[PDB]
RNA sequence: CAGUCGCGUAAGCGGGGCAUAGGAUCACAAGAUACAAAAAGGAAAGAUCUUGGAUUUUUGGAAAAGCUACGCUAGGGAUAA
RNA sequence: CUGAAAAUUUCCAGUGUAAAAGGUAAUCGAUAAGAUAUAAUUGAAACACCUUUAUUUUUCUAUCGUAUUAUUAAACCUUAAAUUAAGGAACAAUUGUUAGAAGACAGUUUAUGCGGGGCACAGGCCCCAUAAAGAGUAAAUGGGUGUGUCUAAAA
RNA sequence: AUUCUAUGAUUAGUGUGAACGAAAAUAGAGCAGCCUAUUAAAAUAAGUAAAAUGGCUUUAAAGCUGUUUGAAUAUUGUGGG
């Protein structure tokens, strides 16, 4: 209830995602991750 | 045959199964030319195939395959992925400028 | 006591719509002798929109001058042409208005896409008549005719 | 079937239906050979 | 505002195609012109009713002929109408110049072309009826007859006005009774305040 | 509203034979509740069932079914 | 413009023609750096422009 | 090893945290793969890959309260008086 | 919000109970006058008339719902060889479906471990000692307030 | 065509599991077709097919079925699978 599991969706619209945890009383996660479909590092944003 | 007095179709005196027994029996004795018209005749089965051919859904004459869902949406799928990458540099510039804390545009 | 989130949408199954040419034949008769420069058409387009949603406040530069339009309550009212407008000129003068709307709708959010329900046409002294997508007259005897 | 027709309809396998194709046509009953150029 | 509300209000106003003044003019005619005053004085009421009652019924069956009006403030102006009856046996002349309607007499009766012969018709202190018949008999035209559906249109809306007027007075009797009763209540409150 | 509702009967088609008042005139086809036809009209010979065979002898078709006229008067 | 506008359709499978994802990723630039993170301008160029706007 | 990112002059370092304490499958839910598609064209329902929601705490993982002195059977000096 | 006819929309000011917007400068007055409107005044917003919408309220219609009342006027039910009789009555009753509900009745579970069993208590995993100088090593053996976590690196 | 025996088959498939479990086809035993049935029957099939719902069977189809409802008219493509 204190922590949640969030899905970071690839902004390349390839359908790959990363799953991390973070507290509820925090801001959504945004990271620069590696997309294995296009084989490049793109921007990953939280699903919701 | 449709009875004249009563508007009802009477089944044929010989069912489709019995029609094949006479054709298979009349062909072994060379008397297939005397049997009346029948959809089970060896020449009728072959003439109908050569004339029209395969008419099943998709692979029939004049029919076109529909394609699987993942095949119909293939071009539109690769065009969406291509559109996102082209806009990738402008999206990271706005992200690195605005910052990870002040970012507010998230997928839905 | 009760409340709804929508604008009343009536049933159009029994409506009597008119083609653009057949309609002008009815309107041009009621405006006989009226100054064509001071008598202009008008169109009211009812939209299936929610009351809470936003409103349209865009502008449009029609081909032929008669522009600003605004949605007040599930409808948009604006002139589209003077009385002396020929059906060819008046026709495209409407297509430019419907497209600019449908372009602004799609430009809007996807939460509640406002779809059109009916299109009305009237003059400054004429009755409000419904419009059908057709353009040519149903009567084979009459043909496109232009005059004062 | 689609797969069976496409198999014997191409020249790579020397299918007995390959004569029904054109020099540019593809064996697939759905896909086509895109065109090259700038337009 | 239902669809049938707007529908009944329209189909009633579509009497333009009816018996009173409708008729299919011949192809011999080319155009029409009329000029009268604004007010109804010195013999000017006739043309007005002809313009609001029967004239619109001509443009429906004759939407190709231009029927223009030229109003003015001079109440003594000659309320006369011209009919370009002759088209030179349908020679199709090039009568390009032609005015447009107005309200200050800015579009008077122009001179006809060589292949045109106008027909003058005076109207002053005369009823629209005598003016109408003078238009048909002179400009020989066949009168269109209505269809059975049009007879139902007249019969239906006619019976409707019966129900309407029956309700106009009814609802009127409830409001005045209330406006009267509520008036009594106001009087009572005023009397109470005085005491 | 829903994609499936309760299954209901609309009535039985009958052709009057004695000009019943408040329902319809003689030789009038319409759908009436099965209770009245089965207990009141059929015993008294006031109407008759319109079977597919009866439709052919009378020359009419299934598209000739009318409606009940409550305002009927003798 | 020519790089981002090119489209190489290949014969991946089932006689289908499409653009490989790894190529779609290399339209923005060659691999090794993330486009957008690189500074478009130079710090020296910004200093020169800061004086120009001040001189005027 | 391949792929592509960060930091560093460089060498090089990085496949979470100084180390040792967080349960499967099934079913269910969200993405991807293009495998198969029960006449055929599709689809459904399946298969592979990634991921989530568990005092399954008897924690290799049953949805589960008592009396018998009316008691019964199979066994135990493997166990009391 | 089933639809139809008709009507209704009052903060101060305002000719006055301004529904809103859009368009318009004339509209009505059977031939004689004048009433409306525009103007001007008031106000944030100014009016006839033609249109399309908004709120509210009557009747009709449509749809539900309850009570009441009648019924050889042959539903059904009760007495009655069983009737143009008497009474009840669109209830009751029966069938199907739905929800609730009695261990009244049925099947099964209620475990195992434990210096006998009952009651009680215990069940995965981590650190130290016992442990005999590799590793491992038990007891209802000694130590712990052990544990089902925390953590995105930002003014 | 039906019936019996074996193979197909500890299969497809269902089932959380434990388990359950076809058909096509093949071989053999027999073989017989018809409505003018070698015993005397049809004017070609309507409250039927089918649907919702409660069950059976079963792989979700097909088949059986209480309740409430309820079609069409032949390859010149009507009906079922
Ligand atoms: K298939
Ligand atoms: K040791
Ligand atoms: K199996
Ligand atoms: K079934
Ligand atoms: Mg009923
Ligand atoms: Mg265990
Ligand atoms: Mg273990
Ligand atoms: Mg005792
Ligand atoms: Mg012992
Ligand atoms: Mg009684
Ligand atoms: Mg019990
Ligand atoms: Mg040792
Ligand atoms: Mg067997
Ligand atoms: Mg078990
Ligand atoms: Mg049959
Ligand atoms: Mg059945
Ligand atoms: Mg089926
Ligand atoms: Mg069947």
């Amino acid at each position: 209830s204190r922590i949640i599991n969030v899905r970071l969706i690839s902004m390349a619209m390839t359908g790959y995602f990363y799953t991390f945890t973070r507290p509820r009383t925090s801001l959504p996660m945004s990271m620069l991750k590696y997309d294995p479909i296009v084989r490049r590092k793109v921007l990953f944003l939280e699903q919701k | 045959t449709k009875h004249p007095i009563t508007g009802k179709w009477h089944n044929p005196k010989y069912s489709l199964r019995r029609q094949a027994e006479l054709v298979k029996l009349a062909q072994e004795h060379g008397v297939e030319e005397l049997l009346p018209f029948t959809r089970k005749l060896n020449e009728e089965k072959l003439r109908k195939r050569v004339e029209l051919g395969l008419r099943v859904k998709g692979t029939g004459v004049g029919e076109k395959v529909k394609g699987h869902k993942h095949e119909r949406t293939l071009v539109a799928k690769m065009e969406k992925r291509r559109e996102a990458m082209l806009a990738m540099p402008d999206l990271i510039r706005e992200w690195k400028k605005v910052g990870k804390r002040n970012w507010t545009k998230f997928p839905k | 006591k009760k409340q709804y989130k929508f604008f009343k949408s009536w049933d159009l199954t029994g409506q009597q719509q008119f083609s653009l040419c057949d309609a002008m034949r009815y309107l041009r008769a009621v405006e006989v002798g009226q100054p064509p420069l001071s008598v202009k058409y008008e169109v009211h387009v009812k939209l299936r929109t929610k009351k809470n949603g936003p409103v349209v406040r865009d502008r449009v530069r029609l081909p032929t001058p008669v522009d600003e339009y605004r949605e007040r309550n599930g409808v948009v009212r604006m002139a589209v042409g003077q009385l002396g407008f020929t059906p060819k000129q008046l026709a495209e003068n409407i297509r430019v208005f419907m497209a600019k709307i449908k372009s602004d709708i799609g430009k809007l959010d996807d939460t509640t896409p406002k779809m059109v329900e009916e299109v009305v046409l009237s003059t400054t002294h004429g009755p409000g008549m419904s419009l059908n997508a057709e353009f040519a007259p149903t009567d084979d005897k009459i043909k496109p005719e232009d005059l004062e | 079937s689609r797969w069976d027709i496409e198999y014997y309809r191409d020249p790579a396998h020397r299918g007995y239906l390959s004569h029904q194709l054109a020099p540019g046509e593809s064996p697939s009953l759905y896909f086509k050979v895109p065109t090259g150029g700038e337009k | 505002v239902g669809v049938i509300r707007r529908l009944n209000v329209v189909r009633e106003l579509l009497n333009i195609r009816a018996g009173p003044g409708a008729a299919l003019l011949p192809k011999e005619v080319t155009k029409v012109h009329m000029q009268f005053a604004h007010r109804i004085e010195e013999g000017h009421m006739g043309p007005r009713k002809f313009w609001r009652e029967n004239l619109p019924k001509l443009k429906y069956w004759n939407p190709a002929v231009p029927m223009v009006i030229n109003r003015t403030t001079d109440q003594k102006g000659p309320a006369v109408m011209t009919i370009y009856f002759r088209d030179d046996k349908d020679a199709k002349p090039s009568s390009t110049p032609f005015p447009t309607s107005s309200a200050d007499g800015s579009s008077p009766a122009p001179k006809p072309a060589q292949g045109e012969r106008i027909v003058t018709i005076d109207m002053k202190n005369r009823n629209s009826s005598v003016i109408l018949k003078e238009f048909l008999d002179k400009t020989g035209a066949v009168a269109v007859q209505p269809t059975a559906k049009d007879e139902e249109e007249f019969r239906e809306f006619e019976d409707l006005h019966r129900r309407s007027e029956i309700d106009r007075e009814r609802i009127r009797k409830m409001n005045d009774a209330k406006k009267r009763e509520k008036a009594m209540l106001a009087k009572a409150m005023s009397d109470a305040q005085s005491i | 509203a829903s994609h499936r509702m309760r299954l209901q009967d609309q009535g039985v088609v009958v052709r009057l034979l004695e000009d019943i008042p408040k329902f319809g005139r003689k030789h009038a086809i319409f759908r009436i509740e099965r209770g009245r036809m089965r207990n009141e009209w059929f015993p008294k010979n006031k109407a008759e069932y319109m079977t597919p065979a009866r439709f052919q002898e009378l020359g009419l078709t299934r598209d000739a079914i009318g409606e009940v006229d409550r305002s009927f008067v003798i | 413009l020519a790089r981002r506008g090119t489209r190489v359709l290949r014969l991946m499978n089932n006689y289908s023609y499409r653009e490989t994802n790894w190529e779609i990723g290399r339209l923005i630039g060659d691999p090794g750096s993330v486009p957008g993170t690189e500074k478009v301008g130079s710090r020296k160029a910004k200093f020169r422009a800061r004086r120009r706007r001040r001189n005027t």
